[PDB]
């Protein structure tokens, strides 16, 4: 079976590689410029065209594409739109490989939203491409638990490894054919775009679980949540919940506590501005923070 | 007499125009990008509000220098944080627009009286700080705290240079700490109110802490406004034309606190006011150029002056007009 | 004992880690803002004061470190100059930890000069750091070889192993007292400077050997060698040495073999300007080369 | 936010100005040469009437550039004979006068939301014209009809490189056949108001006959004002920064109709009107570019807009409104 | 008559000037920032070399138009990959200091003698290029490739409202691939010489391949600078006036071959050279607007000129003299 790929970041790579091990040939892949390993150089490792045009949706493409003629067309993890005069050409058609329970989740970094909202689960789906975005029948989907100390980087690895679990025997089963897909139900999906730096902004009015959670959907590699003591911006990389106080103020500056909502949160390590990472006690000080 | 006042929608606006308009011989033009703060004038008939900003206009500024007799420069920013973390903004506002109105006043042959700054000294070690004998220290220019300064400086050469090359009539005054009703909002680009009490009297207001930085054993002056204001208003008069040419500290060197002792009076006089009650608990006192004091004797000689309120009654006036106009819902 | 470690990278990290390993109180830790570790974050984490001052060399900073009173200080991998009048600060002296078989290969980037020069062998060496940059007294010094295959990231792996070694049996010898160092000889010692990009420049005249090594000194995650078709700028990223023509003319294209002063160097990868990495192939293609 | 509108008096000054005073955080700098088209708004708090005339102010427009965030050039010649009757004043207004008010926003880091014109498709043969990937198409330079076409894709051009070059932010808007109450009269300078509407509902009024130039059987889209307006409201409202650098029809696709089918829509809802008979007699349809057609995808991808009205009520409320407020005593 | 060349110092300056000095009545002003192409003129008596660059000067260039008589403005990139790679110099240089040389001719009444370029009439359908009645066509904006064509162009439009409106006399030329001895540096930013023959006799001096995009079937006419510098000599002698206002291709359109061709041609020419072996063996065709034929009526009618020189004496000649001129050792 003939294919073309739209792959980027970890799960682009193990697609990838499921692919190869699965005997797929592999014509062409398609990905971005920019932790993660590079589509590109396991391309170019691989001695596999690697094309990264900024938008595919254009005739040039759709012709190029064309002339290779894909059975069937793959999607793990590209980052954008890739029109039905595209995945129409593969008569086998158009897989892609999401990290979420879908119908939940569709769009945009599932892996941190579901951190986000405190879900103590996600997983990953392999489904057929359709008109709408996300929406297509589910080939399959393995589900995996959130750990409370799970961070965006712990689930990503784990989604990983789900994902190759999932692929390893998905692939060749779809060479074998069509297999009978689930649907999914659109009056249980959920939707989410592109976080803006605004989405990681700690409210403290909130509960202190919830930023606690906020916290560890964008601890690094990802940006951080954010706050401000006044005019200074500062990051909280790592954070502790804690069980009558305004909210936002001081409660101990060693450790580091902010009275939430509900609760308190504790900074266990952040910084100040584009400052070094230093545990909270040392940040509460170059903060000028006092109890 | 015009009197033209480059931003005066603000404390030494205010006050200024107040005491102008008390003389029948004062016609005061007033320019600024707003005027809340002098609403109260704009219909009186000796006052002329003038829609300006000395970053953008070019001859509208230069027509009323034309027209008027005396200029008052106050347009300038003089915020500590400012000078390290927009230099480049404080430099062109602070020296370059008012170096162009400067040149205006030499064209058309028209007295300037230009506020320099107590930062000038800088870290000069005389007790008293001499305009005519003091030398002016500063630090390297890997300190960047020190570019308003030298900036401030700088105008004051130059102006002085129009003065003996190009016959310019000008009185240039250095306010120490003047305080009182109706202070600029801290980040006004205005001169004249003390940043110092505004500071101070905001934590309280605020009920956040006082920044006491190394302990605030800085030690510096303040001068209630209607002391300043007089000074001021007589160099306008400049009886006998005794301040030509002159450079005049105006300030009240009796009045004198480490930023710590300020700091325990405010408190003292917040604490006992009758309206202290709809502001938060004090937050305390936070520990984080040492002393800054005017000789005064070019105020006693050019314009018989000399400061007449203590301190004590300058802080309550001060406090109890800042609480009493605060705005309670916002 | 109690000390004031200058660190950065992945080498600055396991110092770290092996000084707290060996009992040693780690009073303040100076590092530089930015694949590997982040000596800020493991200090954070560690709740270890950490600095990022461009340049110590500072009375500020020499009565800060006072302060601290080290006993002894360290440095691994920091990238700056620490004046005399701070390392005097410590009775016990102060040690580097260096990437070479000093004295040869002092001074910068010895992980890829020593690819750059074709050598079968380095090591790492921690040694007293006197008034003369890397030409202290050698505490200990652990061998590895690079094997023909080795590349930057390769080699820099084992160099860290070798490091984690090295300083889990001298930190603790340390910590009991002088050790009898081994002087360098000066008339031995060899001094690189920091690699400028026309360092990695791949120029045809040479050998072929000569040029793979170089392939190999700043492979991915390095910034890679690079040459120019005419104005076109490219970069090899990975190559093979094969055994008449002019060099740097194309004697082949699939695979793309390049002839040089001596012998022919195959590009397996590489891409063209800012372009993605492919195989060699592709990129002869791309750069509009013929036989 | 402050927005200068500089064209206020007219169609989209009126219908914008309305939309933005809705909400609580615009303040509108309407700026023109006369207000009886906005006279309402005059009392605003959050309107501000600005004198001026972009061929005549340098430093005036300028300044309102830097003073606002946000700048709405809408003076332009678009009335078709004067391309031909009077060719260099429509270049040195849409063009020149134009392009000084961009160069205005580069300079002082503004945002500029630019009129384009649908006209620069020219004899495009795509059937929906596309902003992204559509030619255009103009006849030779012995056709001078093309040089206001020409000169608009230019200032594009222009605006493009300046994005491009040196960070210029701005929104290019494309607006086919607006439509509603309070049209530009047909001979001013504002762009906006469809003049095939205003020309044959001026017909209608006035009993003169619709001209089908060859039988009028070229097509057209119409846009409810309503529809236009709340798209340029969301390209000034920028939600994600999705209009940065972005060329937007602003059109209803689905609204079309050649000039006969205009004409007879029209005149039956001319005919049914409760006002009619303050008119004359119809005076006929008169024998005497053959489609302009948006594509619309770039509307529905960064404003999330498609077009809510139908071609009859726009007709009806547009007409309705013209009649109710023609003066007939003049 | 003072013929002002502005950028003498290539190809059309040198065939141009040996032209006007074989005439007694000319002086000619050949403005550069070198000599090097044009020595030796230095020491003729009716040759003036004028030091300048037409993006730094202002006012030096403006005298010369006053001093001279005729102006022939020479300067411009027309470096394909430039339109591309750095688009706005193509532009600045090309369009808005050639724009400053016209309003300097329109100024002081001067006669302008301007190089529009084939380049106008873009993907233009008729099979004869005519300057009068084709239309022009070009592709999107987001084809950059055209904002050569589109500025060359819309200068004609302004040089051709300067004359309508102003009185301007000017006369334009389109030069088709002119070529003979002493061409311009591929990287010259002069106008006149062929930038295909200089690339492909550059390919077999340096032994690299000659591209053909697409297989190379784009088909090119080719003109002998001597029938091209006859035309461009008659526009300067101006005949009965007859060029006033006039758009005039100078090519030679029986002169035509595909890219494929004009190859095979030069390289049989080549091979048979007697230099030919300083140069490396022939690195091959490399496979990677269709039509770009004038019609020549304009030429015919106002110059009476045709061309008399077949494609193989003008390639032989071409090669010859470039091969013979190489530096050897460089």
């Amino acid at each position: 079976m003939k294919t073309v790929v739209f792959a980027y970041h970890d799960m682009g790579c193990l697609g990838i590689e499921a692919l190869l091990a699965a005997g797929y040939e592999i014509s062409a892949i398609f990905t971005h410029t920019d932790f993660y390993g590079s589509v590109a150089r396991l391309a170019a490792e691989r001695g596999i065209p690697v094309y990264a045009p900024d938008n595919v949706n254009h005739p040039l493409w759709v012709e190029r594409i064309a002339q290779l003629s894909p059975d069937v067309i793959f999607s793990f993890y590209y980052r954008h739109l890739i029109y039905d005069e595209i995945l129409q050409l593969a008569p086998a058609g158009a897989f892609n490989l999401h990290g979420s329970l879908l119908p939940k989740y569709r769009g945009r970094a599932p892996l941190n939203w579901v951190l986000v909202n405190g879900e103590t689960e996600t997983g990953v789906t392999l489904h057929r491409m359709v008109k709408r975005a996300d929406a297509g029948a589910i080939v399959a989907q393995l589900r995996i638990a959130i750990a409370p100390d799970d961070i965006a980087i712990t689930l990503h690895h784990k989604l990983c490894h789900a994902a190759r679990q999932l692929l390893e025997q998905t692939l060749p089963a779809i060479k074998h054919g069509n297999i009978l897909e689930i649907a999914q139900r659109e009056n249980e999906a959920t939707c989410f775009g592109r976080r803006t730096p605004d989405d990681s902004f700690l409210e403290w009015h909130k509960p202190a679980s919830v930023l606690h959670n906020m916290v560890r959907a964008v601890a690094d590699p990802w940006p951080g949540a954010f706050s401000y003591v006044g005019n200074q911006k500062f990051t909280v990389w790592s954070s502790r919940v804690h069980p009558k106080a305004q909210p936002g103020s001081v409660i101990s500056v060693a450790p580091l506590l902010i009275a939430c909502g509900d609760g308190a949160l504790e900074i266990v390590t952040g910084q100040a501005g584009d400052g070094i990472t230093m545990q909270g006690s040392q940040l509460a000080q170059t903060l000028g923070l006092v109890q | 007499m015009r009197v033209l006042i480059l931003g005066v929608n603000g404390f030494i606006g205010n006050h200024l125009t107040e005491r102008l308009l008390r003389e029948d011989h004062y016609e005061v033009y007033g320019l600024d990008i707003g005027s809340d703060a002098i609403s109260r004038f704009l219909n009186h008939p000796h006052f002329h509000f003038v829609e300006g900003d000395i970053s953008i206009h070019s001859e509208w500024i230069e027509y009323h220098v034309k027209k008027c007799d005396v200029v008052l420069p106050l347009v300038a920013i003089a915020t500590p944080i400012e000078y390290t973390r927009n230099p480049l903004r404080v430099f062109e506002l602070d020296f370059e627009e008012n170096l162009r109105i400067i040149r205006y006043c030499v064209k058309y042959r028209k007295r300037i009286i230009f506020p320099s700054t107590s930062e000038v000294y800088g870290m000069c070690s005389d007790k008293y700080f001499d305009e005519d004998h003091s030398n002016l220290i500063v630090g390297p220019v890997n300190k960047p705290r020190w570019i308003y300064s030298v900036s401030k400086q700088l105008l004051d050469r130059v102006i002085w240079a129009y003065g003996e090359k190009e016959g310019l009539q000008f009185t240039l005054f250095r306010p120490f700490n003047w305080m009182g009703p109706r202070l600029d909002n801290l980040n006004a680009a205005r001169i004249g109110s003390s940043r110092a009490i505004t500071q101070l009297i905001l934590n309280l207001v605020e009920g956040s802490p006082i920044k006491l930085i190394d302990g605030g054993k800085q030690k510096r002056c303040f001068t209630d406004i209607r002391d300043g204001i007089e000074a001021l208003y007589r160099i306008i008069e400049n009886a006998g034309n005794r301040c030509d040419g002159e450079i005049i500290n105006i300030g009240n060197p009796e009045n004198e606190a480490s930023i710590e002792e300020l700091g325990e009076m405010l408190l003292a006089s917040f604490e006992k006011h009758p309206l202290r009650h709809h502001f938060p608990p004090f937050a305390g006192f936070r520990v984080v150029v040492e002393h800054r004091k005017p000789s005064i004797r070019n105020a006693h000689r050019c314009l018989d002056w000399e400061p007449k309120i203590d301190m004590q009654e300058t802080i309550d006036e001060t406090l109890d007009f800042f609480l009493r106009t605060v705005d309670l819902t916002d």
